[PDB]
Order: structure tokens, then C-alpha cells, then sequence
């Protein structure tokens, strides 16, 4: 069999309105994920819309979307579309469908959409009781916090009154990062979170075991002499409670640290996402930017 | 194989010895190994025990 | 440290040479004062300025 | 600068003469060496030669086999090379019948020493190993030489034949009944921690999954037992800190439809092996998981 | 001032195996498709003469014997690198300055 | 038809000895702050980032955003800079003290020294200086940061000379064919502010792990069928062996994750090269690029 084609043609069977054929011309050079990887995929498989469900698990969309191959929009024309898949490491331009101000030199990750609030949804583009849904591209600091907020929301949901959960979900669903506000659609608890909470709860324990006696104690001892803003603001979160170290074994201690890094990567990755873009010089319009490392 | 040989011929001067009423060519190979970084095959050695 | 780079670009007379013990060894015993050796093409000869 | 200069089509190297031809063309000199077509002019694949002891050349002489560097604390050799099949004598995953079988072939003054270097110290094998690629066209000298493929397809020169990767059946496993039209290949070390000794557990695991998050999650189902062994070793042994249940790393990708079972043949001792076909090489860094 | 004199470059002593006297032991023949072939062979047919025996002795058979004589490949290859700067200066040319 | 290359122009006039000082460094990784087409020589190297009180960790992170670039050609005035493309091979100088061998997963690190060196010499304009980052093999690169972090944990207590004997062991890693003496990040007993943050980045995390785990493990234990979580609480209850508003739980958990994002700069490390052939005397080696 031929290797899966880099070039993909998508053709609508439903009639296209003249108002919408120009909607795609403004959509050119944007991330349009697909699953089946056909040489001539139908538009019914195009977009994230086929993955929607009554559960509306935003965490569920976060996982299923990652399995889809990413594609770049290219060559709009009469009732014909040409998606393209850049090879790894080459540079190509990418328009930002989302409303976020990209910075120079930062990595980017695909994310399921978060409604802005007013949810005017543009012309949204629809036909046949079906709507195109293109996931947003987001900066890393937004891409990182969006996962941890889904996880901390599941920890507070346990062991506490359901009415109290609403007070926490309200302050957590909002995100004021980088000027523009954001909000998380239906953060329903899910078994996909239960395994995501499982790997975090597993890392939550073992790091306490791998930690050296000189490591966990060190923050409590620094306050005896040094004082600083970061030392005070962080110390309040801790529970309220010269001297020789009990033992110092450099071979035993270097081994304790090397194992400790592995659990951190086991724990950090759940809020991490597969980086896809490494933008260089953003365009002044903030409607487009060049990208590298795509795929 | 005998018919594959090219019929072209050119003279070239040589030293020869006549032994057993038979000509035998003499030829040094010093020119093709001097100023090169591999040992000359003709110069070898024996390990008597 | 003589400007060896000029010798690699300036035209040179073609003189056959005869000498004992191979050029790699005779320069390995430092018979010459200044000398230089390198493997392959030299990039540095192209850096005219 | 000229408007016609940007109107010109992008250059085709095949239309241009080879640089050896362009130099001869000016002086019109004729060398005996062929110049009309440089070989290896068109290969995206990259390679580097690996000198090897002659006691490990077997089975590697068949094109298509994984190679890994094995760092040694000795100053010479600092990095003995190891076959993927010679690696299985140590792995617990190999069947006991197959392990006694192939081991009779690999015995040598050199290969037997490589087994001793896995017992020299506590340190785990994944730290001691580094994937290299796969051989094509063995030299088979008295000092064995191999042309490993750092990246791209394995094939014979002039594209006359496309070599296929060979993987033992004992290590191969499938994560899903429904193979996709494409699936990446992953070498994956696993450690079933245990009291007297922590055995290696090698596995080859092709899968349509590519994203690291989705891959490790399904990985915990098949390997939950070894995962249980890891925490169990901790509670039993205070002041002892084993690390890393295993390592996943990308190895390449294959067309999936081309996969079919095959067998190696040497010394009248056949060995059934999974046979990936158009396995383009794409080495990946080790990624430990617990 | 220092006094540079004439520059020198040694010329290699050209040689040819076809011209060498060692070729008298050789029988060189070009063959463009030689890479395709596996191994050559040369069958030899032989039948030994026999002499008549005297009375009371075994007689020689009309003996026949044949052999095959193969060939030995001896591939050779020589590296030589060219700098990438030589490539960019080989065909590219800027202004026609001296 | 020539391959694209970044141009660069030095400002201060160069003596012929200086331009020949640079041609000895043909292949060489050169960080670039941003993929600008033109670039002043002041932007080259880590030297624009050089700092006193700021620690080595700040160089560890900003260098990841730097664009590595080889010097494809050196002439007068303009200096070419060839940005690597992924998957192509690229020859690179062995400026790194470690000897290279086949197949190493090389990754860039900022340069270091242990007092005076036999040859600190490099290209030097007035005030300006060049700094070429090390190209260490990956297994040592973990060993570098694993030593640097532990050495700062003892910085609070230099007073016990017995502790210094352990610091002297960490100070000198001994990779084969090398005799390193890693400089102490501490200077005059006082820590660098970057060192004080990197130590806080980890110790704060391990402290929250000691207590926050006691709650969530309980409710999640009975539901699990794999049982592996059920025994995780056993070591936690034995971690006690030695001797609250709902909103407080949210702010407490929130710090535990964000500090790890600050700590991630010291954890995972990208590999930038993987070795193929090595030149004789280890002056340099070709390495296929890998982002």
C-alpha cells in the first residue's frame, strides 16, 4: 500500500451557499484535524464535530482529539478542498482561528475549544444539521493550566459536599490568562479523569517516598536565616510544623534524586501536551504566524 | 578468453634473462610502492622457531 | 609560521623528487623546520580576504 | 533579481550534470573512472559503518535487524555492539525452548563476554543501551563491518531491493485487533522487579497509537503486574530505591498491511520471526515510565 | 625583507598495470556487466592414456576424469573527500572580478 | 541555488589575526535569540545573557529558546550561519570537554570552568566576548544537573566541614577520559537567587506530597481493582513513623502543580543531535540533526 498521502482532498456533497464558500477562503492555512487519513475523505468525517456526545466530556474530547492526524488547510476553490500534512521539522505558516495573542518564540498545542463567553460563534458555518468544529491553537502557559484545572477540579469534587463543589468550579472554570477571559464548557467528571486522577494520585504518594530527608526539610530550614517574598507567600500554604544532618551519603543521595525525576515526568506529563508549533516571528496583524515542528 | 584479447600492441623496453633456453622477464616494483602508505608485498618475514 | 595558504593557490613549478625513507617519515623526523600536514582538501585555502 | 529569474522553475539536480562531469568538461580530459552517474546520489536515508567482532555476525548477515550500542565501563572496547536476537538470552520474555535453541548458535569468545557485562553492576539495562538502527549489505570481513541505517527505509543500493526489518516472535505483541492503515513501532523495555533479581522484559509493540499520553495509558493494562512489582519492591526494602518500571521509545513506522510472519535460517536452525516490511527508521529518545 | 623564491609542486610518477611487466603473468579483459555475475567456472575434460599389461596382471580401464576450476573475486575501493566549499565555488560564480 | 544562510556582521574592526582566529571555528553551535535574518554580533552567543547573581539555571532555560546554528562559512565582513533542518546530518565541532563516540544523544549545555584553564582564548572584541555552549552526551547531562541541585541543598549549611567533604565529591565528576571539577554555584556562602528558586522549586513540592496524599488516596483506594493504589497508602502511613477551609485545599493543590512547571526546566532535556561517524583525534564529528 502507498504511504498515507500527504495531500488530502475533501469534497462536500451538500450544496454550498455563496456566503459560505468565502468563509473557507478566510479559513485557509489552519489546523483541520482528520481521523481516517483517506486520499479523498468525505466532509462528514471532517472536523471534530463527529466526536461530540451528549455527555459533552471536555476531558473526553481532550483525548480523542489527540489521536486525529493534524492537517493544514490549503487551496480553496470550487467545491474542492486540499488538506495537507507537513513533514516533521519543516517550517510552514499557520493561521490562528482562535482569539489569542500569540507571542514570539513560544511552543503551541492543539486544544479543544473553550467558549469565549458571549459565544456569538461567528457564522459558525453549517449544513445538513452539521457544524464545522476546528480546535483552537493555544500558547503553552494556557495549554498547561487548562489541564491542571481539570484535575484539581476532580480532586475537590471528591470528599466534599456537592453544593460546595459549585463554589470551586465557578472560580476554576474562569481563566483570565493573557488579557482575554476564558471558560471551560461542561467539565463533567469522567472515567477518563479517573485514570488521569489515578496517575496523579500514584505520583502524589511515591514522590513523598523518593524525596530525601534533606530535601523536604530544606524549605523549613531556609526560613531560619534567609527571608524573601517567595519564601513568605509559599510558607503559608504549608502546615505550621543549628542542627546536624542525620546522615550525608553522596552516592545514596544522588540515587534518590535520579529516581525522583522519573516520577516528576510521570506527573508533569498529564498537564503537558504534545507540542506541535514553535512560532518564530508573529505577523503584526496577529491573524497569522509561522510555525515549525508541526506534526 | 583467448579471442577476447585486444589486438593492439606497443613496444616497451625490458630486462630479460635467458635460462633453460627460455626468456624470463625482470621487473622491479619499487616505483609503484615508494611514497605510498602500504607495505610492499614482496618484502615479508619468516618466524623460525 | 609561514603563510602556507599562498602556496596552495599560487602557481608552482612541477619538479620530480627523489629522497629516502618516504615523505611521511622524513617529515616525521622533522628534517624540515617549518612544515604542515593535513588530510583531504583544505577548506582554509578558500578563505581569501 | 530579474523577474524572469523568479519565473524559472525550481532546479532539478538530475537535469544538471554531476560535478565530476562539469570539471572534466572544461579541460576535456578523459579519466578511466566512470563519471556519468554518481551512485548514492539519491538517498534520503543516512548511514554510518559499525565495525563488529566476527562472533556476532550471524543472523545480522541477513539484512534487517536492530542494533544497539552497549556502553561499558572498560576503556576498551568502550561500546560493544549487540544484536537484538543475542539480547534475548537475558530477557525473561523469550520462551525457555527458544532461549536454549538460539543460544547454541551465538556462543563465541566475544558474544559470551557480552552476557557477563549485564551482570557487572546494579544499573538498569536501559541506561546501558542506545538504539542505533538496522544493517544493510553486510561486509562479512574477518573483522565484521556493518552499514547501519540511521534513518529512512532499509534497501539495497540502486533501490534494487527493499530490505525488511526482522523481529523475533517471542517479543512481538499486538495492542489491538484492528490495525490501522499506519502504525508506529516501539521498542519497550520492561522490568518485573523481584526479590533475588530484577529480570529484563523486552517487548516489541507496534501500535496505531502515536501520542505519548494515550500510549502509556493502554500500556498499563498489559503491564499492570510488573507495575505492581515496582511498588512492592519499595515497601519490602527501606533504604532501597529501584526506579523506572520500563522505557518506551519510538523506533520507526510501518505500513501495517505489509506485516506477515517469516523465519530466519542459519546453521540448519530455523527461527520464526515477525517481519515488518517497509520499516522506515525513526529513532527516539528513551522515555521512562513507572 | 625576507626573500621568497620559486614555488614547487611534485608531480606523481604515472604508472599502468597494462604497461608493467607483471602483466605478463596477467590476462586482463574488460567486462562491463561483471558486477551482475556470481562466480565463474572452467570445466576440464581429461582421459589418461593406458599401456598394455603383461600376462597375469589386471588391465587398466578406459579411465576418464573431469574437474571444475572457479574464480576469486577481489573487490577494491578508494575514498577521497572534496570540501563543500569546493562545491559552492565549483559552479557558482559571482561578478567576473579577477 | 546556494542554501539559505543567516548573515552577520561584526562592528569592531578585526585584525587579520582575529579573522583567522574565527576560521579555526568553522563548524560550531551558535545560539541565536530570534530567527532574524540580519543579526549583530552582540546577539551571538550567551554573552549577551551573561549575569552575576543570576544562576546557571537561567542559562539552562533561555538556551532552550535559542536557535542553534552552525557557522557554514567565514569571510570578511559578513559571516554565514546555517540553521539546521531536522533529519539532515550536520558536522559539529567537539568544543565540549567530553570525548564523543558513536551514537551519543548530544544535548547543549552552557559552558563551565573550574578556575583558570590551559586555554581560555576565544575571539575577543573590546568588552565583548564569545561563549560556545558545551555539547555533552545525554547521560552526563543528567549527571550535571543532578549534582548541581544537591550541592545547593547543602548551601544553607557550609558551616560543617564534614558536609564539604561530600560537596568535594559532587564537585568533581569523573567521566571516562575526563577530569571535571564542576564549580560550586554558591559564592561567599550566599546562594544565587536562581539557585534559591530552584531549591525552593523542589523542596516545596516534596513537602506538599507528604500531607496532601493522605486524603485523596483514601476515597480512591476502594474503587480501584488493580490494588496497586491500595498499597501506596501503606508507605504513607509508615512515612509517619519518625516522631481547614475548603478553599484552603484549592490554593494548596494549585501551588503543587504550578511549581512543577517551574521545575520542568531542570527535568526533561531535549536532545539536539545524535552522533554518527567520529573524526580521528576527536576534533569533531558529524551528527545527524534531531530536534
Amino acid at each position: 500500500m502507498a504511504a498515507m498521502e500527504a495531500n488530502i482532498f475533501c469534497t462536500f456533497d451538500h450544496k454550498l451557499s455563496i456566503a459560505d464558500v468565502g468563509k473557507l477562503t478566510k479559513l485557509v492555512a489552519a489546523v483541520v484535524p482528520i481521523p481516517q487519513r483517506l486520499h479523498l475523505i468525505k466532509h462528514y468525517q471532517l472536523g471534530l464535530h463527529q466526536f461530540v456526545d451528549h455527555t459533552r466530556g471536555y476531558v473526553r474530547l481532550r483525548g480523542l482529539l489527540r489521536n486525529m492526524t493534524l492537517t493544514l488547510m490549503r487551496r480553496v476553490e470550487g467545491n474542492q478542498i486540499l488538506l495537507h500534512v507537513p513533514t516533521h521539522g519543516l517550517l510552514y505558516t499557520v493561521l490562528n482561528t482562535g482569539p489569542v495573542t500569540w507571542e514570539k518564540g513560544d511552543a503551541l498545542c492543539v486544544l479543544p475549544p473553550l467558549f469565549h463567553g458571549p459565544l456569538a460563534r461567528e457564522n459558525l458555518l453549517t449544513l445538513g444539521q452539521w457544524e464545522l468544529v476546528l480546535p483552537w491553537i493555544v500558547p503553552m502557559p494556557l495549554a498547561l493550566e487548562i489541564n491542571q484545572r481539570l484535575l484539581i477540579m476532580g480532586l475537590f469534587s471528591l470528599d466534599r459536599s456537592y453544593e460546595e463543589v459549585k463554589a470551586a468550579v465557578q472560580q476554576l472554570q474562569t481563566i483570565t490568562f493573557r488579557d482575554a477571559t476564558f471558560t471551560i464548557p461542561d467539565p463533567v467528571i469522567d472515567q477518563h479523569l479517573l485514570i488521569d486522577m489515578k496517575t496523579a494520585c500514584l505520583s502524589m504518594s511515591m514522590v513523598a517516598n523518593l524525596a530525601s530527608e534533606l530535601t523536604m526539610t530544606y524549605v523549613r530550614k531556609l526560613a531560619l536565616e534567609d527571608s524573601s517574598m517567595l519564601l513568605v507567600k509559599c510558607q503559608e500554604l504549608l502546615m505550621r510544623l543549628p542542627a546536624r544532618p542525620q546522615h550525608v551519603s553522596p552516592d545514596d543521595e544522588i540515587a534518590r534524586l535520579s529516581a525522583l525525576f522519573v516520577m516528576l515526568r510521570q506527573l508533569d506529563d498529564l498537564i503537558r501536551e504534545q507540542v506541535v508549533f514553535t512560532v518564530c516571528d508573529v505577523s503584526p496583524d496577529n491573524k497569522s504566524a509561522t510555525c515549525i515542528f508541526k506534526g | 578468453l583467448s579471442q577476447a584479447g585486444a589486438h593492439s600492441l606497443t613496444p616497451l623496453s625490458m630486462d630479460v634473462i635467458r635460462l633453460g633456453e627460455k626468456t624470463v622477464i625482470m621487473e622491479n616494483l619499487r616505483r609503484v610502492y615508494k611514497n605510498t602508505d602500504t607495505k610492499d608485498p614482496l618484502e615479508r618475514n619468516v618466524d623460525l622457531t | 609560521m609561514e603563510n602556507w595558504s599562498a602556496l596552495e593557490l599560487l602557481p608552482k613549478v612541477g619538479i620530480p623528487t627523489d629522497f629516502l625513507t618516504h615523505v611521511k617519515t622524513s617529515a616525521g623526523e622533522e628534517m624540515f623546520e617549518a612544515l604542515r600536514i593535513y588530510y583531504g582538501d583544505d577548506p582554509e585555502r578558500y578563505n581569501i580576504h | 533579481m530579474d523577474a524572469r529569474a523568479v519565473a524559472k522553475r525550481p532546479r532539478d539536480p538530475a537535469d544538471e550534470d554531476n560535478e565530476l562531469v562539469t570539471a572534466l568538461k572544461a579541460k576535456r580530459e578523459v579519466n578511466t573512472i566512470s563519471v556519468r552517474y554518481l551512485y548514492h546520489a539519491d538517498h534520503q536515508a543516512l548511514t554510518a559503518r559499525f565495525f563488529v567482532p566476527e562472533g556476532l555476525v550471524e543472523f545480522e548477515a541477513q539484512p534487517g535487524a536492530l542494533l544497539i550500542r552497549m556502553e561499558t565501563g572498560c576503556d576498551s572496547p568502550r561500546h560493544l555492539y549487540i544484536s537484538l536476537y543475542l539480547l534475548g538470552i537475558r530477557a525473561s520474555n523469550v520462551s525457555a525452548s527458544t532461549r536454549c535453541l538460539l543460544e547454541s548458535v551465538y556462543t563465541a569468545s566475544a558474544a559470551r563476554a557480552a552476557l557477563q557485562w549485564l551482570d557487572l553492576g546494579p544499573h538498569l539495562l536501559h541506561r546501558r543501551l542506545e538504539t542505533l538502527g538496522c544493517v544493510k549489505t553486510v561486509s562479512l570481513g574477518i573483522t565484521s563491518l556493518l552499514t547501519c541505517v540511521m534513518r529512512g527505509y532499509l534497501y539495497n543500493t540502486l533501490k534494487t531491493e527493499v530490505f525488511a526489518l526482522m523481529i523475533p516472535k517471542d517479543m512481538y505483541l499486538t495492542w489491538e485487533e484492528t490495525r490501522g492503515r499506519l502504525q508506529y513501532v516501539y521498542l519497550i523495555i520492561v522490568y518485573d522487579y523481584d526479590g533475588p533479581e530484577t529480570r529484563p522484559g523486552i517487548y516489541v509493540l507496534t501500535s496505531s497509537i502515536a501520542h505519548w499520553q494515550t500510549l502509556v495509558d493502554v500500556a498499563r493494562g498489559k503491564f499492570a503486574r510488573e507495575r505492581c512489582s515496582f511498588v512492592n519492591r519499595r515497601i519490602t526494602r527501606p533504604r532501597q530505591i529501584p526506579l523506572c518500571t520500563g522505557v518506551i521509545q519510538k523506533l520507526g513506522w510501518c505500513l501495517a498491511d505489509d506485516i506477515h510472519t517469516s523465519f530466519l535460517v542459519h546453521k540448519e536452525l530455523k527461527l520464526s520471526v515477525v517481519r515488518l516490511d517497509n520499516f522506515s527508521v525513526e529513532l527516539g529518545d528513551f522515555r521512562e515510565f513507572v | 625583507f625576507e626573500a621568497i623564491f620559486g614555488t614547487f609542486c611534485n608531480r606523481l610518477e604515472w604508472v599502468y598495470f597494462l604497461t608493467s611487466g607483471l602483466a605478463a603473468a596477467a590476462h586482463a579483459i574488460k567486462f562491463h556487466d561483471l558486477n551482475k555475475l556470481t562466480t565463474g567456472k572452467m570445466l576440464f575434460h581429461v582421459q589418461v592414456p593406458r599401456v598394455a599389461s603383461g600376462a597375469g596382471l589386471p588391465t587398466s580401464r578406459q579411465t576418464t576424469i573431469m574437474v571444475t576450476k572457479y574464480s576469486e573475486k577481489s573487490p577494491i575501493t578508494i575514498p577521497f573527500e572534496l570540501s563543500a566549499a569546493c562545491l559552492t565555488y565549483l559552479r557558482e560564480t559571482f561578478e567576473g572580478t579577477i
